[PDB]
């Protein structure tokens, strides 16, 4: 009655039989923008079925010497589905999310992942220059659906240590206990509406802390799939398409 | 009668806490089924095992203070944010107001993502040999868009609209209060995004992380005189954060700092968070 | 209070001709007539208004705006015009 | 941007070049925050 | 108080100063599908601002020897805007429309157009064969935004005479009286939802009955623009994109 | 208290009319401002000038019948829809049930777009020299998907599930009733669309206008015997539309007909709707 | 031509939402605009 769960959003549903729990980020639910906090004077669009559903990204194979991964939200969904078409025709944007990272392994495998959610996750450059200076490319800061591997996961590629990164909303995927992590995140920004193309709010991060080990003869290919879903999404400022 | 489906809370709870928590007396547990020592860290929650359920405790009426640890008493301590060098003989000096250049107050402010505060500046101006020479100074505040002064005796120093402070070197240091001047609803120290649209490059994009909601203007200073006096000056600007609210905590910096606006580090020399010891099986 | 924009601020007009926008009978359809940014406090047509000169004494404006077009042709001339505002995220629209 | 919807249609013996005077103001919810000096002004003397 | 009108739908508005009246097609307003007539068991999407607005097509120059024109609805809006993206991701479709044909001319011009709305307007072939047989191409039946000129406007290219075509909802653009025609059309189909790609419900038709005449010296270029707008549109059956 | 804007009839009126309208007496109008003769045809409406406001009329109590003009009394008249030719010596004959092949009843049905009716078939079977020979016939109804018979004495004539009618040639003609058998909610005679997805060609697309909601099956007929009798037959099928409802009227056909399923005409010979006369200025 | 400005509000042009506006119209008054002291004269005194 606690290890079994089902999450139906839109026309899609996720079952699980070996879950742990569900984490609300900072104790709050994603909701629509109230009238006392809105600053635009147009009426927003709210599709509410066509954009609030579970989108499944690609799978990441987890190996012995993986140094870890990061996506940007809502960067990964600007080109998939009707959420990718409403986020290009409209200047303004507001949503929550509901994340789910699946990774199964047998009773003879061991290891652990750290699935956390970092608001305003800024990538650092990797040079000893005091001004010129190195800055990350656009496919490194805004990677898309294929993510990006960390170079230095010990400092999260931002000069900030992983050992204190449990202050963010997070779960663990311990292969002897569970196989999935679920984090529900509200809209966290200093402005009520903001653009979905320039500004990615937060970044999902999956880093294997204890490495994958298995005895000989076991299944060598352990993939990590990620299924995300917008919640309470609304757009504004209709114009022509800009990607 | 019409289409039907057109018709179709939180967790935390704040408590006013004055002193630290007490301790109630305990006893011994000899029973099965009820276990407070077993946790599950995979659920994303911390352990809730109190010390009354691990050992046998006594009754302690605790009277310690939890007052100095709040975010108002932690940030209302003024520290250095900028040093303006003025050598007279172009005759003036400017300073783009950016407090991310000095490292004592930067690392305290990088614990959080969004902060909403008022400030209280103080300008301690001395000479290069110690100070105290009776000359008169002018400190303008130039908002973004206002014309910066282009000369020692230019017309932008008439100062009919924007604020300015006249004070001698031999007076007590000048001190003002500054409101929340951002167009957003919070100063954000980490902006994962780009300011403008367009094709962003791969080699060197110097605009990644630039948050224009934080750029607050330019601070100009001259010596109020006609003939160029010949004396080298330094001002020191001290900011005190007051009436401060903070959101979304984040981990504290562990790597040594590099640039003002960018959170760079070198990957060839990554300093470990814990200093080394001999082995794992001994404590000293 | 409505004051006149200088939409025709080219290097050719040089006078009171700068205030007015020419129209004529076009051979092709779909065509463009004029264009200007919406920025009280930027170099361009808004600089010759009471809005664009009081918003230079102040930083950080906020709120809606309005643009009124008056037609000064003859009585017998007819026509229709499309007046379009496009929010930022791209360059000036290339066709109707 | 101003676009021709249909055309400028005109009868004979009538001029085929007309003008438009464009005006501008602000609505009822217009505000302004921080007072500064304007950049429209220069001076290099005392105006003797 | 009758020649002046304004029509604000969505973020767009049309003014007119020389109108005639507004015609409701068959006395009814476009509405959503009631629960007693629905046959699908999924929840539909209703964007209601992003898809209900005035889309302006291209202009048609009207000459001395024009034999007339026809568009298919909703064919012309399957590739423009967010209505063109919701009609490709979704299998089902339902909407109304609100049409507006602008055509101005001076006091020295003369002529008349017939702006009618024909439900289930089937194009005929033009051969004397009794079976092979000629059939119209796909760009003739489903023309798109560029429309198609009639070959034989006297029989509406369907063996059916124009003189009785006033039984459809229609107006006239008489150049001495008005300059615009407005027809508001509900959803007319034998099924509650139907596909927006295979099946175009009705067809707008503008045919000059009395020809354009003008004395020498007048403006020779008289264009005809058409501005249409969906009303109460809803979609269903989410899938991948099919154009 | 939450977001507010989430919270946010017809014209015609039917009257039971029994007889034709009456006429009330009139007088003469000598006044300005009130004009019933001036109309505006550009508004898309018809003229509403009654004859009491044009001339001076009398009082006429009108007792004429408006009963035979309704759509039930107009379509409940059975006409020929198909002729099935059976020459015995393959032994049987089929007929795809499509009433768009004969032109007396087609043009009446092309006044409207959507029609919802029941039917009442009648099969008048004769020989080629007039009829009346005492042989026994079988008429099956084959729904779409059912196996059509492939022989004179095949096993599909066992007829354990679908309907069939046994009647001799010398009996009165057989007559049944047929319900609304379409999967949609109305038979549509004009379907502006394509049945399937895909790339549709430019030269000859034989699928444009095909409405599969109208294809109702196959009508098969044989002579119930073992040895092949040698006699040529014709059946004639008469459909009577009853319980009929009609929607969305359209103009009546004016060009001569060509194919069953497609509304083709020839453009080189377009027949005028009104037959010619000498000049416009004389009536005869 | 009537010498009046346009009175078209934005609720009658497009479809708007409900916005409780809390912006300040205090610093724009003529007291807060002119109560900022600026230079008006420079007096030169040479003694001897
Ligand atoms: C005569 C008085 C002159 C001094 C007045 C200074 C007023 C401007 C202070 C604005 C508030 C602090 C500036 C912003 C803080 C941080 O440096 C920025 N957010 C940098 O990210
Ligand atoms: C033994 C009885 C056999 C005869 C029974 C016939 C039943 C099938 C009749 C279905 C209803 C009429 C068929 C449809 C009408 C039109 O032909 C189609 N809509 C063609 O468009």
């Amino acid at each position: 009655s606690d290890r079994v769960a089902q999450l139906t959003v839109g026309n899609s549903s996720i079952t699980t039989q070996e879950a742990a729990n569900i984490v609300l980020a900072y104790g709050e639910w994603p909701e629509y923008c109230p009238d006392t906090d809105a600053t635009a004077v147009d009426k927003p669009t709210r599709p509410d079925v066509s954009v609030n559903r579970f989108y499944t990204l690609d799978s990441k194979m987890w190996q012995e010497n993986s140094t870890g991964w990061y996506w940007k939200f809502p960067d990964v969904l600007n080109k998939t589905g009707v959420f990718g078409q409403n986020a290009q025709f409209h200047y303004l944007y507001r949503s929550g999310f509901c994340l789910h990272v699946q990774c199964n392994a047998s009773k003879f495998h061991q290891g652990a992942l750290l699935v956390a959610v970092i608001p305003e996750f800024v990538i650092a450059g990797r040079g000893s220059n005091t001004k010129e200076a190195p800055h990350p490319g656009f496919t490194t800061t805004f990677p898309g659906t294929t993510g990006a591997t960390f170079y230095d996961p010990y400092v999260l590629d931002s000069g900030v240590p992983l050992s204190q990164a449990l202050i963010y909303p997070h779960q663990w995927i311990n292969l002897r206990t569970n196989n999935c992590a679920t984090v529900i995140v509200p809209y966290i920004n200093a402005v009520p509406f903001d653009s979905a193309i320039n500004h990615s709010n937060f970044g999902l991060i999956v880093i294997p802390v204890s490495p994958l080990k298995y005895s000989s003869g076991a299944t060598t290919a352990i993939p990590i799939t990620i299924t995300i879903a917008p919640l309470n999404s609304e757009f504004g400022g209709l114009r022509q398409a800009v990607s | 009668d019409p289409v039907e489906d057109i018709i179709h809370r939180a967790i935390s709870s704040a408590t006013n806490v004055e002193s630290a928590a007490n301790t109630t007396p305990s006893s011994h547990r000899l029973e099965t089924g009820r276990v407070p020592a077993l946790q599950a860290a995979e659920t994303g929650a911390t352990s809730n095992a109190t010390d009354e359920n691990m050992i046998e405790t006594r009754c302690v009426v605790n009277r310690n203070g939890v007052l100095e640890t709040t975010i108002n008493h932690f940030f209302s301590r003024s520290g250095l944010v900028g040093v303006v060098n003025l050598t007279d003989g172009t005759g003036y000096a400017t300073w783009d107001i950016d407090i991310m250049g000095f490292v004592q107050l930067r690392r305290k402010c990088e614990m959080f993502t969004y902060m909403r505060f008022n400030a209280e500046f103080t300008f301690v101006t001395t000479t290069e040999n110690g100070g105290a020479r009776p000359y008169m100074l002018q400190y303008m505040y130039v908002p973004p868009g206002a014309p910066k002064p282009t000369g020692r005796d230019a017309f932008q120093w008439q100062t009919a609209t924007n604020p300015s402070v006249f004070v001698k070197l031999t007076d007590p240091p000048a001190q003002v209060s500054v409101p929340f001047m951002s167009p957003a609803s919070a100063y954000q120290w980490f902006y994962d995004g780009y300011p403008t649209f367009g094709q962003h490059p791969e080699t060197s994009n110097t605009t990644y992380g630039l948050c224009p909601n934080n750029m607050m203007g330019t601070f100009a200073v001259r010596v109020v005189s006609r003939e160029a006096s010949q004396l080298k000056l330094q001002t020191r600007v001290y900011m005190k954060l007051k009436h401060v609210r903070a959101w979304v905590p984040r981990p504290i910096r562990s790597q040594p700092y590099l640039l003002k606006n960018f959170p760079n580090y070198d990957s060839s020399k990554i300093t470990n968070s814990a200093r080394d010891r001999s082995s794992i099986k001994q404590a000293n | 209070v409505e004051t006149i924009l200088e939409v025709n601020n080219t290097t050719e007009a040089t006078g009171l001709t700068r205030l007015l926008i020419p129209v004529s009978s076009q051979n092709k359809a779909d065509e463009l007539c004029a264009a200007f940014m919406v920025d009280p406090g930027r170099i361009g047509p808004w600089q010759s208004t009471l809005v664009g000169q009081i918003c230079r004494y102040y930083t950080q404006w906020s709120g809606s705006l309005k643009v009124t077009f008056m037609f000064t042709g003859s009585f017998m001339a007819t026509g229709k015009m499309l007046v379009a505002y496009s929010p930022p995220g791209s360059a000036q629209p290339a066709n109707r | 941007t101003l676009w021709y919807q249909t055309n400028y249609v005109v009868p004979p013996e009538t001029p085929g070049e007309a003008y438009i005077i464009a005006m501008g103001a602000a609505q009822d919810n217009f505000t302004l925050k921080i007072c500064k000096d304007t950049d429209e002004v220069t001076q290099q003397a005392v105006l003797q």
